[PDB]
């Protein structure tokens, strides 16, 4: 479904990003 | 001036703010430019008010009739108040919470109730982003999914646009009392919703001021492109002059002020105390009032800008209406008299229907003619969600790059509804580390209290929250910060600080108005509230596919149980002033 998989994609991109951010957090040390 | 013994050391002293700024670079966050504080503060008001409540009552109470009253109120209790609360959280070097225990240690209701009402309104806010989402998601489709129905009774009664708003995304059933499961599609969009709020709002301010860049400017880039096309439509400037044109009939009702109110302290994002905590980050010598007075100037400029796009938009619709609705009068005659086709036009209509009832009033009786007028359709307001779901979904179906148009209308609406739930994050997660793991703990316990709203029922229990959470408690909180910044601080040191923060003090004018008519304002609206309930027997709109006219509003009176939720909502944030302030005096 084009909705399904926007939807996807965007899900994707931002989990991604907060895993990137929480990581970057860890990374400041 | 009331007793306030020992109101110093709870607060910081003048002599040492100097000496709190330099020390205070660790364990308190710092704004990066003043652009990214300034555009912060700017994004969460209009976000907050022109994503859907605003432009809600200009076109339901057709246009200046509303505006006027909102801009009236805008001025003398709203400039007041967003300048209050940026010098009040810049001399306090606290959020609401610690303001307001600061000011004085019983007045904690007041912090409370502002998380609350915080907590309460952001709820159901990333439960419109997600049906926004939705929308976004389901725009990328050259036949927009609401231009065809699928034809089905429903979808045939009802538009190819309001078969896809009530079947399609809500799945609506006939009542609150009839509640179905969790529609599966809408919760993806909500768990998306709350996913992307914990994506920017992870470690507070410092990530949320990288986001509001985008965020606080797509709204108005893109509102800018929609003048351009709004003007362009046919129907504009039919509509815009329609909200030129006010009607005092609305004005002389208590509930328009009331609507105009409580919109005031919407579209400035007053008594959230989510700005309290964004100037608390400023330098002590950052000139706040300049701050304020710009803030305001932006704020009543661009819902003036939404209200004449939306308007624009009306209008079209409603000339497209207008033209279609005329045309099927002309047909049902040149057909039931054979009329030589593009004969009869707009020019010789009303001539050709009394020419041709002469010449076979028999053949002519049988024809039956709508009254297809152009004003009602104007007049022809949309209730809920349903000018970005219904009015705006439906226009651009009728526009060259419809999908485009889709795109960027839901894009703009997303941007404006983050933009909101940043400050009103900031009015939770804080009164929270005053009392990212943190930040993430909200995002799940909200994103499952929103299961509520992806039920069947899920819209009409969105309506009472819309209608109460974020109604009466903002303007009594809004009344309180006033008066216990005045009349319990003091007025008088509130003019010593203002002088030793922005290096002078506030205009006789301005100082009075706070002083007393913002206040008094503020009880006419609280007034004007009671009235229109006692006034008014609770009720709701609903929509029963398969019932005696069902494309009109059934309105039914909601539950007696209903009424225990609404004495709720509405009821503990605002009773925490008290019922704190009465358990401090017997603790
Ligand atoms: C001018 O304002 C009056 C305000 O009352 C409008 O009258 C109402 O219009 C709405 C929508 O058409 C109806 O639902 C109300 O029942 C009307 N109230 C009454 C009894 O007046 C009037 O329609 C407005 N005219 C225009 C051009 O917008
Ligand atoms: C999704 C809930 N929002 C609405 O219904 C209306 C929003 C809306 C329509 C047109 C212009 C602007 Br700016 C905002």
């Amino acid at each position: 479904s084009i909705w399904l998989i926007v939807f996807g994609v965007v899900m994707g991109v931002i989990v991604v990003g907060i895993v990137i951010l929480i990581f970057t957090g860890i990374r400041d040390r | 001036v009331l007793p306030n013994p020992g109101l110093d050391a709870r607060i910081p002293s003048l002599a040492e703010l100097e000496t709190i700024e330099q020390e205070e670079a660790s364990s308190r966050p710092k704004w990066d430019n003043k652009a990214q504080y300034m555009l912060t503060c700017l994004g969460f008001c209009v976000g907050l008010g022109n994503v859907w409540r605003f432009p809600y009552l200009c076109q339901s109470h057709g246009g200046g009739a509303f505006m006027i009253p909102f801009l009236i109120l805008l001025v003398l209790e709203g400039i007041p108040l967003l300048y209050l609360e940026f010098a009040i959280g810049q001399r306090l070097r606290r959020g609401s919470l610690g303001v307001w225990s600061s000011i004085h240690p019983a007045l904690k209701g007041l912090g409370l109730a502002s998380m609350l009402t915080s907590f309460m309104v952001g709820l159901y806010y990333n439960t419109i982003i997600s049906w926004i989402m939705w929308y976004l998601f389901n725009s990328f489709q050259e036949p927009l999914p609401w231009s065809d129905c699928p034809y089905v009774d429903e979808c045939a009664r009802s538009s190819p646009v309001d078969y896809f708003w009530y079947r399609e995304t809500l799945n609506i059933s006939t009542s609150i009392s009839d509640s179905g499961s969790i529609q599966w599609w809408m919760l993806l969009c909500l768990a998306c919703a709350w996913s992307v709020l914990y994506m920017c709002t992870i470690r507070g301010i410092e990530t949320t001021g990288k986001a509001v860049y985008i965020t606080s400017t797509l709204p108005y880039v893109v509102l800018t492109i929609f003048l351009i096309r709004g003007l362009t439509l046919k129907g504009a400037t039919n509509g815009i002059v329609f909200l030129f044109t006010p009607n005092v009939t609305e004005l002389a009702q208590p509930d328009t002020w009331l609507d105009a109110g409580a919109q005031v302290f919407f579209s400035f994002s007053l008594a959230f105390g989510g700005l309290i905590s964004f100037s608390s980050y400023n330098s002590v010598h950052n000139n706040c009032e300049k701050d304020s007075v710009i803030v305001s100037i932006i704020n009543g400029f661009t819902s003036v800008y939404v209200a004449i796009v939306v308007y624009s938009v009306i209008g079209f619709r409603a000339t497209q209406r207008y033209d279609d609705c005329f045309s099927t009068n002309i047909l049902t005659l040149i057909n039931g008299f054979d009329l030589p086709e593009g004969n009869v036009t707009q020019e010789n209509f009303v001539d050709m229907q009394q020419r041709c009832n002469a010449s076979d009033p028999a053949a002519y009786a049988q024809l039956v003619f709508q009254t297809c007028d152009i004003n009602a359709f104007l007049s022809e307001a949309v209730e809920g969600t349903g000018l970005a779901f219904i009015v705006f979904t439906e226009a651009i179906t009728k526009m060259p790059l419809s999908p485009l148009w889709s795109v960027l209308f839901f894009i703009m609406l997303f941007c404006l509804g983050l933009s909101s739930m940043f400050g009103n994050m900031e009015g939770v997660v804080v009164p929270l580390q005053d009392l990212e793991v943190l930040t993430g703990l909200i995002c799940l316990g909200t994103f499952l209290i929103g299961f509520i709203f992806t039920l069947n029922s899920g819209q009409y229990w969105l309506s009472l929250l819309d209608s109460y959470a974020g109604s009466i408690p903002l303007l009594i909180i809004a009344f309180c910060e006033m008066f216990s910044v005045v009349y319990v601080y003091g007025v008088d040191r509130f003019n010593k600080d203002i002088e030793f923060m922005i290096g002078h003090k506030p205009n006789i004018f301005w100082q009075v108005t706070w002083r007393v008519v913002s206040p008094l304002l503020m009880l006419i609206i609280f007034l004007f509230f009671f009235v229109v309930e006692v006034s008014q027997e609770l009720t709701y709109s609903i929509w029963d596919p398969g019932y005696e006219e069902f494309p009109k509003s059934q309105k039914i009176s909601y539950p007696n149980w209903v009424y225990v939720v609404v004495v709720i909502v509405a009821g503990v944030p605002s009773l925490t002033i008290p019922g704190y302030a009465i358990y401090k005096l017997i603790r």
